[PDB]
């Protein structure tokens, strides 16, 4: 397990139950994180929940995270939300921001069994989160001209890619691959490069290679297994089209993808994709994004047993059978009805 | 029945460059085009007195004909040519057409989109610097002025080569400024003076899904500097690889053809694939004016290509670019 | 941006060519350019059976375009300047000088020789923004007006045009006798205009009804005329008969930003109905006259060289200027002379 | 209609009085401004501590209206170096971008330079007014300033339009363009070109911001006109208010292309009744010339000089003892029998 992040352990003193927070979120969130503990009861797993609330409170017009939830969090160390509509500032920037989530770490894989466009796809892709165009500044110079300004540091670098080696090494993954944009015609790059080889003397269990993102995506797109024996970097300006494009390989959508926020002591961990209120209430959502954030949870928590056990067998293998499946996967099951399909070769 | 030789700059580039560059000299005099090269040696991408003769005769003959560097520097768009193309000529506009090949095994099939991507600002027009140790800062413009030239060039663009959709490529939801203006000057360009085009935006990240997934649904691509790269090769992975996506260059008075990725990712002599060399060769005769020849040498690498004989080693074929050149120039002389 | 569309070493320009005979004549234009290989790229457009569609569009390609070639509709509205396309460029490009050229060809034979004047006219304003009505049955009413910044852009208009082709006169042609006030203005504000500004040029004046009698009896005496609306249309038919018909005469509109290449007499009595007979040049020579305003004119002058050339000597004449042969010999003849020039 | 607001040959002239010892030495001019019974009404603008948003919008569209400013002052820290909502709504808003200055020494105030004659023109809506700052790594600020050739040439017309208007020999273009020879330079080199080219009866020279500091507390006679970006021009007028006795004594305006506000140069940077006037009164005047009045301006000039020059009924911060009342009314006074 990662020394970066570590999970600093310690079930309930009583009930031999590790304390969870939730954040059961809107639109399809109620019925999907009904569906996880369903499948954590029976499975019987050392965890009970304690469902918060992240409403955006404000504080001096500047968007502030309620203290109820923000205590519930602190503590447990770790939480696991569904997906939240869009109301000021960016309700998943505060959350970042308050509990020092500084790498997001975004999987994508194909599913055996399932028929999508591209096959044999097991993608991990990490990127920084706290600097880039997320702490980014932008104002009009002159009347018809804006600029952004834009910052990137040796520290928050030092750290999204320490991350990603700890990473790789506990996976079980050779080559970390930094991805970066024309070295020589930009010294932000440059930077994060520099910082990666400085750390790659640190773990020569591993090996560092670097790649032009111009080049990453034309390999990727070609020819997606080239990659599931590497863990992928970048600076935050890539994360967001990168890790989007990968999910298009595996899935066609965001509708399957799992991710992790993860922190210096605290980690959340969640669904990329929408609140989808126009589907919430009829039971046709799909809970195995949310599921395999869960799975992700476990492992950062150390219960790999459940971790397989809820994700070998399961959703993983329930998805093969057509009457199950979703909607959304041109299926016919119905949120209930795979839950409980999932809890059969649980 | 005509009465002239066009002279064009030729820039064969490094030992690849030129291989297809020679491929099109072999072809051009096959067919007899009345097009002499004014060829100019440029070394390293850098190599200052070269950049300078190119820009020259460029400057004289207003049309240009490229191939490539594989350094990092010439695939990227920047290093001294790249600069001097782009700050002297003001050469603003980047044209890449992915357009799938009949004999290409591909896991998508009938592909037919164009990147036009904006060349003067953004990446290219920054400033860096590093103030505090350990701490980089990147200062870089949009002006109204640079995406309304760029949004015509779209539109005319589109509207020449009856394109029915024009969708902007930004990312507006987190710089509301800079991206914002983009997204705004392009539709509204739409609205009141191409009305017959249909205009849409897209959040970049959202494009780069869509474009693996389902690339049908797209037909012009509008991006700033900073997304076009991406975009292209996402469009070049689509169509088979970089060797086939021809590409053109355009400033106000001055026009360059060259593969449009650059051949980012495309080793060994006479191996290398001089299809896109090719086709952003027929990009140049068409705007020449001539394009009967256009047309025909089209004609002949498509069905080339189409047969897997003869074909290039990176298309699943196992001829060298010569044998594929002399293939071509075969269907030819009997057309 | 102001400036006329241009991608790579090409021009856009907007090209409608009209009826049957403004196709046909529009047509030996486009033969010439593809031959000669200028870097211009058509962007053609349609008016089919004064309709509204057409004019929109026309109006919205010279906006994006800046530049623009125009053939004829034989209808009594495009020959003398109304009907819905005129209109639109005058009111909503303010394209407010047009000017006609009347030289005298080599081969053709006129009653008077060697002729050289040039008529502009002024496009915004009198005939072309009055209001008329009959209030009480049997009587009609007309309301024009003249103002003085419309009339001080004609008159530099004028002038800077007599600078730049090294013209000596301009001569202003008013009926100040009669509309002492209305054309009182306008006479004195080129000449005006002429002391201050224009000293190296001559400025005149002269009654519109002895501008007329002198120009068909003693044409040599005048080389540019400025004049209103209303004058403009029968200075110009003097000036067409005088050269041998409407065939015969270049012509050019201009606004500030936009320019709108025609012939300059909108072939009047260019009757001679049939297929394939109509005489190109003033086509062909308005063609010229854009060229040189894009930059080009190395071709301007080739290929005014040629139809000078080719009327010049007798053969290949078309029939209006005593020749017999059709408009496709014509051009057929000319490209011909640029192929060996 | 870009014209000052005038009816039957009237004024309506904005008025907006400001803090306490604003509202002093406004009424001073209000005044002497009902005795020498002056064709102008106030439109007077309250901007209050408890409705201030609402007021600057208040004399902003009252400037819009009326396009002539009379305007006293804050003694916060925002009003006396240019920023606070009122100054960057003038700037902004009504594009108001050159601020004068007038530094003449006073008849009978005990100097220790005498005979001081020197104008400031300074710039007034970039650089130190339009930039842009931000902490984006902890404990490190930086700013991100912007010197423009269209508001420089603009800056230098109208310090030379003045020189010419008002007899001035000498204009002086201050600039830091030794280390910002990017910035600084532009800026120097603007004004000495559109010296040469443009006004050739002037003498167009440079001079480095620190040695003109030395160089005005030591022998300020040789300057005339000084032109500076924003920046530096606060530094310079207050050696300027030093040298002829204190802030008190400072006339001054500031022009737009379409509005004029006038008020004390040096924004005078507290006990009742006590404030000299004379700043307010001396600017009221430029007003006054400005709205082609001036008969009336050369009058009341001559009253307070004259006032002044006899050490009786002078105000205490030039040596007397006297309230501003007490000096009010002695001008006045002598305007009566004028």
């Amino acid at each position: 397990q990662p020394s970066i992040g570590r999970y600093t352990g310690k079930p309930n003193p009583s009930t031999g139950k590790y304390t969870v927070s939730f954040i059961e979120g809107d639109g399809i969130g109620p019925e999907i994180s009904k569906s996880v503990k369903k499948i954590f009861s029976a499975a019987n797993v050392p965890i009970e929940w304690e469902s918060c609330d992240v409403s955006p409170i404000f504080v001096n017009g500047l968007t502030t995270i309620p203290d109820p939830a923000v205590q519930s969090i602190t503590k447990n160390l770790v939480a696991l939300k569904g997906p939240l509509a869009t109301p000021h500032r960016s309700l998943n920037l505060t959350l970042r921001k308050t509990f020092g989530l500084f790498a997001n770490v975004r999987p994508a894989k194909s599913i055996e069994g399932f028929k999508t466009t591209y096959e044999n796809v097991d993608l991990v892709l990490i990127r920084e989160n706290t600097e880039g165009e997320y702490s980014g500044i932008e104002h009009i110079v002159c009347p018809g001209v804006v600029q952004s300004i834009k910052l990137i540091t040796r520290d928050a670098s030092e750290r999204v890619i320490r991350y990603a080696f700890e990473y790789a090494r506990a996976i079980g993954r050779p080559r970390v691959i930094v991805v970066h944009k024309s070295t020589i015609q930009r010294l932000a790059d440059g930077l994060f490069v520099n910082v990666a080889k400085e750390l790659s003397k640190e773990y020569p269990d591993l090996t560092l290679e670097t790649e032009l993102i111009d080049n990453s995506v034309l390999k990727v797109v070609t020819n997606p297994s080239a990659y599931t024996d590497a863990v992928s970097v970048c600076p935050n300006l890539y994360g967001d089209i990168l890790s989007d494009l990968n999910s298009g390989l595996s899935a066609g959508s965001l509708g399957l993808t799992p991710s992790a926020n993860i922190g210096h002591k605290i980690s959340i961990f969640e669904a990329v994709h929408g609140s989808a209120p126009d589907i919430a209430g009829q039971d046709k959502a799909n809970p195995t994004a949310l599921l395999l954030s869960s799975v992700m949870m476990l492992n950062h928590m150390g219960l790999t047993n459940h971790a397989d056990q809820i994700q070998n067998a399961v959703l993983s293998t329930i998805a093969s059978g057509p009457e199950n499946r979703t909607g959304d996967l041109a299926g016919t099951a119905t949120t209930s009805s795979f839950t409980e399909a999932v809890i059969k070769r649980l | 029945k005509y009465g002239g030789r066009f002279t064009v700059t030729l820039i064969p580039g490094d030992g690849v460059g030129k291989e297809i560059t020679d491929s099109v000299r072999t072809i051009f005099e096959a067919e007899n085009i009345p097009i002499d090269w004014e060829t100019i040696n440029i070394k390293q991408t850098d190599h200052k007195e070269g950049v300078y003769e190119a820009v020259e005769s460029l400057k004289r003959n207003k049309i240009g004909l490229k191939g490539l560097w594989h350094t990092p520097a010439d695939q990227t768009g920047h290093g001294s040519l790249n600069v001097a193309l782009r700050k002297q000529l003001d050469i603003y506009a980047n044209v890449a057409l992915f357009k799938s090949l009949k004999g290409v095994k591909t896991r998508i099939p009938d592909i037919d989109l164009i990147v036009i991507r904006e060349n003067t600002e953004g990446e290219f027009s920054g400033l860096e610097h590093e103030s505090v140790p350990g701490v980089v800062e990147s200062l870089k413009v949009m002006t109204r002025p640079k995406t309304e030239r760029i949004a015509r060039f779209a539109f005319d663009f589109a509207k020449k080569y009856n394109r029915k959709s024009v969708t902007a490529v930004h990312k507006a939801n987190i710089m509301k400024l800079g991206d914002g203006l983009f997204r705004n000057i392009i539709t509204e360009i739409g609205q009141k003076e191409y009305p017959d085009i249909d205009v849409s935006s897209i959040i970049v990240d959202n494009a780069s899904m869509q474009a693996v997934a389902k690339p049908h649904q797209f037909d012009v691509l509008v991006t700033p500097s900073m997304y076009g790269t991406i975009l292209g090769n996402i469009g070049a992975a689509l169509i088979g690889g970089p060797g086939l996506v021809a590409g053109a260059n355009f400033g106000r008075d001055y026009a360059v053809f060259e593969p449009g990725s650059r051949h980012v990712g495309l080793k060994g002599q006479n191996v290398a694939n001089p299809t896109a060399m090719i086709l952003s060769s027929t990009l140049m005769l068409n705007h020449l004016g001539l394009n009967e020849y256009a047309t025909r040498i089209s004609k002949a690498v498509h069905e080339t290509i189409a047969e897997g004989k003869h074909t290039t080693r990176d298309i699943g074929g196992s001829s060298s670019t010569t044998d594929f050149t002399n293939e071509i120039i075969n269907k030819l002389s009997t057309m």
